[PDB]
RNA sequence: AAACUUUCAACAACGGAUCUCUUGGUUCUCGCAUCGAUGAAGAACGCAGCGAAAUGCGAUACGUAAUGUGAAUUGCAGAAUUCCGUGAAUCAUCGAAUCUUUGAACGCACAUUGCGCCCCUUGGUAUUCCAGGGGGCAUGCCUGUUUGAGCGUCAUUU
RNA sequence: CUAUCUAGCGAAACCACAGCCAAGGGAACGGGCUUGGCAGAAUCAGCGGGGAAAGAAGACCCUGUUGAGCUUGACUCUAGU
RNA sequence: CGUGGAGGUCAGUGACGAAGCCUAGACCGUAAGGUCGGGUCGAACGGCCUCUAGUGCAGAUCUUGGUGGUAGUAGCAAAUAUUCAAAUGAGAACUUUGAAGACUGAAGUGGGGAAAGGUUCCACGUCAACAGCAGUUGGACGUGGGUUAGUCGAUCCUAAGAGAUGGGGAAGCUCCGUUUCAAAGGCCUGAAUGCAGGCCACCAUCGAAAGGGAAUCCGGUUAAGAUUCCGGAACCUGG
RNA sequence: GUCGAAUUUGGGUAUAGGGGCGAAAGACUAAUCGAACCAUCUAGUAGCUGGUUCCUGCCGAAGUUUCCCUCAGGAUAGCAG
RNA sequence: UUGACCUCAAAUCAGGUAGGAGUACCCGCUGAACUUAAGCAUAUCAAUAAGCGGAGGAAAAGAAACCAACCGGGAUUGCCUUAGUAACGGCGAGUGAAGCGGCAAAAGCUCAAAUUUGAAAUCUGGUACCUUCGGUGCCCGAGUUGUAAUUUGGAGAGGGCAACUUUGGGGCCGUUCCUUGUCUAUGUUCCUUGGAACAGGACGUCAUAGAGGGUGAGAAUCCCGUGUGGCGAGGAGUGCGGUUCUUUGUAAAGUGCCUUCGAAGAGUCGAGUUGUUUGGGAAUGCAGCUCUAAGUGGGUGGUAAAUUCCAUCUAAAGCUAAAUAUUGGCGAGAGACCGAUAGCGAACAAGUACAGUGAUGGAAAGAUGAAAAGAACUUUGAAAAGAGAGUGAAAAAGUACGUGAAAUUGUUGAAAGGGAAGGGCAUUUGAUCAGACAUGG
């Protein structure tokens, strides 16, 4: 039951804030009835919903902070490439590309010649 | 290598009224005190443990290799051998069976099958259909569950699709006359493979 | 110990030899994969024949000096005597060896001959991609034997 | 035989694969053949069996019996139909596990992507 | 003659040989090249309607998002079974997050759930004192920056 | 208080096979072999003659081109000096 | 002669019963062994020709596992001691209660704590195992309950001692060193916060539940907690 | 035996294996000390004990020679297949 | 008084980086003994184990201060062979490489020392601005104690001269590659046994599919697959062919000829000595201390020295693919392997339960049946259970569960028995088995 990922993404922050609070109100009230009854399997879907609400609220604020940093040279390490320690310190495609002026002319003067031999 | 040798076990020495074999340290578990290393003791190391560098492949002289493949062919001419080797060539017009080279182009099974049956290979075909049986040993779970006889050897010059046509038939195998494997020629080192030749193949032999 | 009448052997196996032991079980797969490694080179390399032209060289000492052998590269004298520069002679696939000077004419002749005669049977494609369809010969040395 | 360097014929991994197959993959191993009628109409031999399919037992001591699929028990590699039940001597009735391959589907419960599957298969 | 003892048989015990099983081991080959201060490896404690393990996870806790898939999961219960459907599932996939207390482990400690300092914000009169919330302060080194020291030292003094 | 008898509970040592002698010869001190004495179910409490009784691959002794603790103008070295 | 596996072959055997096992039953072989019947059994297995080995057991104070005689035997005898009745229970020398007889005799068989254990505490259920007789009982089994602090501890301080830091060794893991051959700071004031005041400056930290130390008592209360809860009366530090 | 001091003792702390510690016994250093405990080198070497797995058929020994830091072992010739 | 400079500090200065894990392979350091020598010290084990520092997907080595002595050869690595050879060795035990030759793979290279000196032409950052692995403009910083171009010995530079040759940067379809989805054959006919047909018989079918697994027993055709082809979706990215641009070029490269010039690495090479190592022997490498070069110089040329020549390379600075390594990691395919005392220790809640203060030590243990149909109900019992009765193909499968051996044990039956028992030959007695019976009714 409970909440749905796409429906939440439309609602505004300040509504989500209140969404949560009455889910916490419910889940709290659940745990009361829970110990007065022969179990209560129902409480699973609301505590999962709280995760979803909180996932979305996170999605927004992260994306929002993603915008505020767009195009800039220095972005929070939270939001960076990840990939690999070893990887992300490898030379950039630019840095590996550089070639000494002596060579760039040698790489022009006599670059590899495609040929063949018939008969 | 590590087998049966992963442990600290020392001997206990004489004087404990216990055999001198190495025995396991510590306590608190049945393993402690038990016999270690050694072939006689459970959980130990096997005597003279098998090595990979055991000599597996065997070298043969090339001329002697061809001498084997040669007689192996000549036996396919002898009616009594091929008969004795367990092949159903009982009737059939003549040995050798040489067949129309059009065979080499047959690309579909139902054709290639009835092609052989009509040239007189039907009886040693049906054989291999009736010889499939569960394997005798534990090789059953070693990826050989089944054991069957040998159908005829269909030998060509060029492969125009006879190979794909007979690749699914139970017991027939196909070979170029340029190669001619002795294993196929004398299965079990048994002379007299029943061999169906194509005229193109047969005229190539010399 | 020492018994009967037998030649004295020397078997160097006191050393933990069973540690460093190489079987080659891979001789099959190290060939099958040695082929596929060459097969797709020539694929990626397109009409070019997998190897440089290699010179004719005398080979040394008092034992193998009788025969003649493929050397490393064509050296310097023969490259200009073939009418082209070093730096270009490597672009058309040819072996250039800057050491090994020429102390022998009969070889120097045959080698420069081996160059022009190579330059003959080739076809060297232009800057562009418009070229005469290029059937690929894989061998070079066996196309220009010695 | 297998011509591919991908498929293996090794008996061990095969039985590992069957028994460790997940629920998604089991659903396909739980395919059932289609009845002479349903074969005609849809031009399709077999489809993964699913719940509410009416069915006909083609094998076993229940052969020639009919009912609707009560549940597909994928955990079990088995299937339950109503009307086919053991009555234990305590008076209770108990569902009898049957195999999809020993069943034939006499009516398909269809929805959109069950339709679109019958179409997605050529035939 | 019994009892007793011994030997044999039958049935019954004791025990798990043997036979047949094999989601395991073992060895050969083939292909690929990716751990970590963006917090790894490893550890601790937790997390399910009913779990002690194994397994999975991290207070969003046997999982949240995304994608596919097309109806189950199943020990009982429960459901919304929300089935021509943005949709079942202990499914596959995984590109988005969460990720307690730790650990090279970074304010200082650490047989302690011990103890400082800085910044923002909320409540208690509140610049100060107490409390809640949020973010912070390791080392060596490089490049840069800002601020300094030295009759090491060149000019200017006026 | 034990032992002893009973209800209940219930081990261990050891074990080639076993268990009456005399002599004989015998690896020169036999439960077994040879010749004699003999020889009758099933058993309980005691006992310390035998079982060359049990305990532990003799420590004494010798052997081993097997050690170790130790000593010294043995052989060969060495920190320090 | 026999065993595991391998190529070949009998189109060999078999759910109408393979293999195994049991047979004071049969036959063959000098023998290793082979063959058959009967029983029990449940899914595989054999003959011949070859190949190949982790291929044949009575011992090794062999290894592991199982089992005997010993044997219903040695034993269940230290710590003065038990008895009558009831209740409960299928069942009582052993449980509960009553009574009688006794003991430890406060340097205790009393009343608390430290280390250590870790729920053993308490209550209800409950006796297969465990309590070397017994068990209706238990420190067992099952299910639950339970440990409340400004003042009692920890926390703070320093002890023997340990240990970073400039540094100096060492190939290095690392060693030395604790004020040393170091530019080692952090207070109170005014002008909401920087400059102007200004003193002062050998020195991380860890190290005591028995050392040092801020400060609580009585009465009541639970099945099980109390200098902690409640009622009343106080005190100490910090605002 | 000693029992008001070279007394008994808790806890904290220090010294570690050719090392410690010793009012000295080769004592003690976790039931381990004339060199701890743990793993590895290690399946250490053994001229020395012990064991060494089916049947039948034929042939059939030696304890002597010489050399050996050789005397419980080898080489060597002899006997044997 | 004010402004720089050198050097040296500080900051919770702005941006970063190192640590740890892993360790099969890889580069180094350090470093044994057991052992062999039938003793033992050199030697051997071994330039090994243990200990330490540093990497990658490979590492390393590499464009020769090489090998040779030939008609010479020509970076490196690996295979084959040199070769159990040369040599080392109480010349004992033992040790032991190299040059050539065949093959695998092949790939070459750049700095330092030169005045741009008619122009620091070089570069880090900050910053706005965009087309963001970056691009421009501006600005602080670096730097003349040397940033750029140019040159690397195979050269090559300056001049002098004389003609011919040659180009750049973007992306827009398709291919290849990685992720990844999906389509693509043929009996469930008859009979018989059985609980179950997957069995045997009958009649068929498909096969570029008769690998394998699943399903109530030996299943090509019941299911998943297998074989052959076909169609999507998302990714890299410059290789392969195809697009059309831009105009790189008031740049760059190639090549001819004359004459002059041609910088080439020091507490290094080399040496002495010490130690160690090596097959390296009057000294193979390595390092300590001491000495310390030259520039037609220097190193090597495997017997030390003087002398005379000859041969061949250019140290003391640097980068690089492939062939090569791989008891680790990830993903696969296999075997004349092992079959629960085997095979890894672990087929299982196995590095677990348990032991130790600690480092460490470290097990046992798979199988009811097709399916729980897991024995309703009656009955004796305090109860655990027993007895009926049910399920099942079977209970001679009942969660002590497939088959159920031996030791050992209970009952029943048979026989024997005066201080063991068992064995050989023979026979009485009993029990028990047999082979031999068809020729006229
Ligand atoms: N087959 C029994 C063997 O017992 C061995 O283990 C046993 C031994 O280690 C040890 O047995 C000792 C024995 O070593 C020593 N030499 C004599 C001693 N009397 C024995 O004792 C053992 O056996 C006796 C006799 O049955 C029993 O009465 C006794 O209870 C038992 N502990 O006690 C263990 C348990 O009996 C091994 N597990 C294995 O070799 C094998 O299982
Ligand atoms: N004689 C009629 C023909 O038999 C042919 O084939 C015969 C067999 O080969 C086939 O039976 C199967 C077969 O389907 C499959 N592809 C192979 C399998 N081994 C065969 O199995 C057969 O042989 C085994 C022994 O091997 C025997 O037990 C039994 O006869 C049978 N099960 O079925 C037939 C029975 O003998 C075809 N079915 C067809 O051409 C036609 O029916
Ligand atoms: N100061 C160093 C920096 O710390 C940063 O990390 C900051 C936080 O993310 C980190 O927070 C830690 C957290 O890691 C951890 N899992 C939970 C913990 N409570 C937090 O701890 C922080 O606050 C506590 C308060 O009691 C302090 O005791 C602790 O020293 C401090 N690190 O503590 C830092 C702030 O004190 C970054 N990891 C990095 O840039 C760098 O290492
Ligand atoms: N010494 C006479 C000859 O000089 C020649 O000198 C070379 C160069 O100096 C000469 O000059 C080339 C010129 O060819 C070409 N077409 C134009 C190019 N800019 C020049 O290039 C040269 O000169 C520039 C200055 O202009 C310098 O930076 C530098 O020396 C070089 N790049 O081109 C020659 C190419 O090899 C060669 N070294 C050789 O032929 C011979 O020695
Ligand atoms: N007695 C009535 C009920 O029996 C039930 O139990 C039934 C079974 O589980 C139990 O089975 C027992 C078994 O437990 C035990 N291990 C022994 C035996 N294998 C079985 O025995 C049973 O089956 C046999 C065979 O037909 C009958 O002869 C016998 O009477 C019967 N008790 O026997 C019972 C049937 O008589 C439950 N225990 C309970 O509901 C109640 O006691
Ligand atoms: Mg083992
Ligand atoms: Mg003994
Ligand atoms: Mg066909
Ligand atoms: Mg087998
Ligand atoms: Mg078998
Ligand atoms: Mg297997
Ligand atoms: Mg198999
Ligand atoms: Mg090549
Ligand atoms: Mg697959
Ligand atoms: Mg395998
Ligand atoms: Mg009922
Ligand atoms: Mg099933
Ligand atoms: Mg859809
Ligand atoms: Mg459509
Ligand atoms: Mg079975
Ligand atoms: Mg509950
Ligand atoms: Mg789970
Ligand atoms: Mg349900
Ligand atoms: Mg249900
Ligand atoms: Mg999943
Ligand atoms: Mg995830
Ligand atoms: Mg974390
Ligand atoms: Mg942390
Ligand atoms: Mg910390
Ligand atoms: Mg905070
Ligand atoms: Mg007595
Ligand atoms: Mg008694
Ligand atoms: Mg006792
Ligand atoms: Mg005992
Ligand atoms: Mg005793
Ligand atoms: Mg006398
Ligand atoms: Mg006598
Ligand atoms: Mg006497
Ligand atoms: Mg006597
Ligand atoms: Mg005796
Ligand atoms: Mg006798
Ligand atoms: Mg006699
Ligand atoms: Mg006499
Ligand atoms: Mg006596
Ligand atoms: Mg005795
Ligand atoms: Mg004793
Ligand atoms: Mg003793
Ligand atoms: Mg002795
Ligand atoms: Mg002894
Ligand atoms: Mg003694
Ligand atoms: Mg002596
Ligand atoms: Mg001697
Ligand atoms: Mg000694
Ligand atoms: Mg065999
Ligand atoms: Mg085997
Ligand atoms: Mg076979
Ligand atoms: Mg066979
Ligand atoms: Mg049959
Ligand atoms: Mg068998
Ligand atoms: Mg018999
Ligand atoms: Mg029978
Ligand atoms: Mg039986
Ligand atoms: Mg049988
Ligand atoms: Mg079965
Ligand atoms: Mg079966
Ligand atoms: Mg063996
Ligand atoms: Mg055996
Ligand atoms: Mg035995
Ligand atoms: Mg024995
Ligand atoms: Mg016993
Ligand atoms: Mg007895
Ligand atoms: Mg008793
Ligand atoms: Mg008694
Ligand atoms: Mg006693
Ligand atoms: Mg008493
Ligand atoms: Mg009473
Ligand atoms: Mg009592
Ligand atoms: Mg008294
Ligand atoms: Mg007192
Ligand atoms: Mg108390
Ligand atoms: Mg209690
Ligand atoms: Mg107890
Ligand atoms: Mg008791
Ligand atoms: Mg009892
Ligand atoms: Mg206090
Ligand atoms: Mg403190
Ligand atoms: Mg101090
Ligand atoms: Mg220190
Ligand atoms: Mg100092
Ligand atoms: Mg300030
Ligand atoms: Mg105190
Ligand atoms: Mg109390
Ligand atoms: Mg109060
Ligand atoms: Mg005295
Ligand atoms: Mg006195
Ligand atoms: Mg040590
Ligand atoms: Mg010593
Ligand atoms: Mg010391
Ligand atoms: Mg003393
Ligand atoms: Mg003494
Ligand atoms: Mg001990
Ligand atoms: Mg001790
Ligand atoms: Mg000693
Ligand atoms: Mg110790
Ligand atoms: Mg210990
Ligand atoms: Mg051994
Ligand atoms: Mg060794
Ligand atoms: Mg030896
Ligand atoms: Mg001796
Ligand atoms: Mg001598
Ligand atoms: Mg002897
Ligand atoms: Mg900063
Ligand atoms: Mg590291
Ligand atoms: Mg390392
Ligand atoms: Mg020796
Ligand atoms: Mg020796
Ligand atoms: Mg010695
Ligand atoms: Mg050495
Ligand atoms: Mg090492
Ligand atoms: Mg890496
Ligand atoms: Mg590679
Ligand atoms: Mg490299
Ligand atoms: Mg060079
Ligand atoms: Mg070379
Ligand atoms: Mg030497
Ligand atoms: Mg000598
Ligand atoms: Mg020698
Ligand atoms: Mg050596
Ligand atoms: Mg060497
Ligand atoms: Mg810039
Ligand atoms: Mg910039
Ligand atoms: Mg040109
Ligand atoms: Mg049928
Ligand atoms: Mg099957
Ligand atoms: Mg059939
Ligand atoms: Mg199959
Ligand atoms: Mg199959
Ligand atoms: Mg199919
Ligand atoms: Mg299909
Ligand atoms: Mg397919
Ligand atoms: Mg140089
Ligand atoms: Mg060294
Ligand atoms: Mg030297
Ligand atoms: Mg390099
Ligand atoms: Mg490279
Ligand atoms: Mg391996
Ligand atoms: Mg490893
Ligand atoms: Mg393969
Ligand atoms: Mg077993
Ligand atoms: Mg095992
Ligand atoms: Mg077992
Ligand atoms: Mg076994
Ligand atoms: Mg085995
Ligand atoms: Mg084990
Ligand atoms: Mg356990
Ligand atoms: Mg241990
Ligand atoms: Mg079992
Ligand atoms: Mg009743
Ligand atoms: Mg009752
Ligand atoms: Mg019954
Ligand atoms: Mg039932
Ligand atoms: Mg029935
Ligand atoms: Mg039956
Ligand atoms: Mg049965
Ligand atoms: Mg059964
Ligand atoms: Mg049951
Ligand atoms: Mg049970
Ligand atoms: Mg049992
Ligand atoms: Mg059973
Ligand atoms: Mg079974
Ligand atoms: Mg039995
Ligand atoms: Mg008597």
């Amino acid at each position: 039951a409970g909440v749905k990922a796409y429906e939440l993404r439309t609602k505004s922050k300040e509504q989500l804030a209140s969404q949560l609070v009455d889910l916490k109100k419910e889940l709290a009230e659940l745990k009361v009835q829970k110990l007065s009854r022969p179990s209560l399997p129902k409480i699973k879907t609301v505590r999962k919903s709280i995760a979803c609400v909180l996932t979305v609220i996170n999605e927004q604020q992260r994306e929002a902070v993603r915008q505020l940093y767009k195009g800039k040279k220095y972005q929070p390490k939270d939001l960076r490439a990840k990939k690999t320690r070893a990887l992300r310190r490898a030379l950039t495609k630019f840095e590996a590309s550089q070639v000494t002026e002596k060579q760039r002319k040698k790489q022009i003067a006599f670059p590899q010649r495609k040929y063949a031999i018939k008969a | 290598e590590k087998a049966g040798h992963q442990t600290s076990a020392e001997s206990w020495g004489t004087g404990r009224a216990v055999a001198r074999i190495p025995r396991v340290g510590g306590g608190g578990t049945g393993r402690s005190g038990q016999g270690a290393f050694g072939n006689m003791c459970r959980g130990g190391r096997m005597f003279a443990p098998t090595k990979t560098w055991r000599k597996w492949n065997v070298k043969v002289n090339h001329n002697e290799k061809r001498y084997a493949t040669a007689s192996a062919i000549a036996a396919t001419a002898v009616a009594s051998l091929v008969l004795a080797r367990g092949h159903r060539v009982e009737k059939i017009p003549e040995i050798p069976l040489v067949v129309s080279t059009d065979l080499e182009s047959i690309q579909k099974t139902k054709e290639a099958v009835a092609a052989l049956k009509a040239v007189g290979a039907h009886s040693d075909l049906l054989k291999v259909l009736k010889s499939k049986k569960l394997r005798a040993g534990k090789g059953k779970y070693r990826n050989r569950r089944w054991t069957q006889r040998r159908g005829p050897l269909v030998v060509y010059a060029e492969d125009n699709g006879i190979v794909k046509a007979l690749r699914n038939v139970p017991g027939v195998e196909t070979a170029n006359v340029a190669s001619l494997n002795l294993l196929q020629l004398a299965p079990g080192a048994h002379l007299g493979r029943f061999v169906i030749w194509t005229e193109a193949a047969f005229t190539k032999l010399d | 110990a020492i018994s009967k009448n037998l030649p004295i052997l020397k078997n160097h196996f006191r050393k933990h030899w069973q540690e460093r032991v190489k079987v080659h079980f891979d001789q099959a797969g190290k060939k099958v994969s040695r082929r596929n490694a060459r097969a797709t080179r020539a694929a990626k390399i397109a009409p070019r024949p997998l190897d440089l032209l290699r010179p004719v060289v005398r080979a040394p000492t008092v034992k193998y000096n009788r025969k003649v052998r493929a050397g490393r590269g064509f050296t310097l004298a023969e490259v200009k005597a073939a009418g082209l520069t070093a730096a270009y002679a490597r672009t058309i696939g040819i072996a250039v060896d800057h050491r090994r000077q020429n102390r022998n004419q009969e070889i120097f002749d045959a080698n420069v001959q081996r160059l022009k005669e190579y330059q003959s049977k080739i076809i060297v494609f232009p800057r562009n991609g418009k070229a005469p369809e290029a059937e690929q010969v894989l061998s070079a040395a066996a196309t220009f034997p010695i | 035989a297998k011509q591919s360097l991908d498929v293996s014929s090794d008996r061990r991994k095969a039985r590992k694969a069957y028994f460790t197959a997940p629920s998604s993959q089991r659903r396909v191993l739980l395919s059932a053949p289609l009845s002479k009628e349903l074969r005609a109409q849809y031009g399709i031999k077999a489809l993964p069996i699913r719940r509410d399919d009416e069915v006909l037992v083609v094998r076993g001591s229940k052969k020639g019996q009919e009912g609707k699929i009560s549940s597909v028990y994928r955990l079990k590699f088995a299937v339950q139909v109503d009307k086919v039940t053991k009555e234990k001597v305590n008076g209770a009735s108990v569902p009898i596990n049957l195999h999809p391959s020993k069943l034939v589907i006499t009516k398909l419960h269809l929805d959109k992507d069950r339709k679109a599957l019958i179409q997605r298969k050529g035939g």
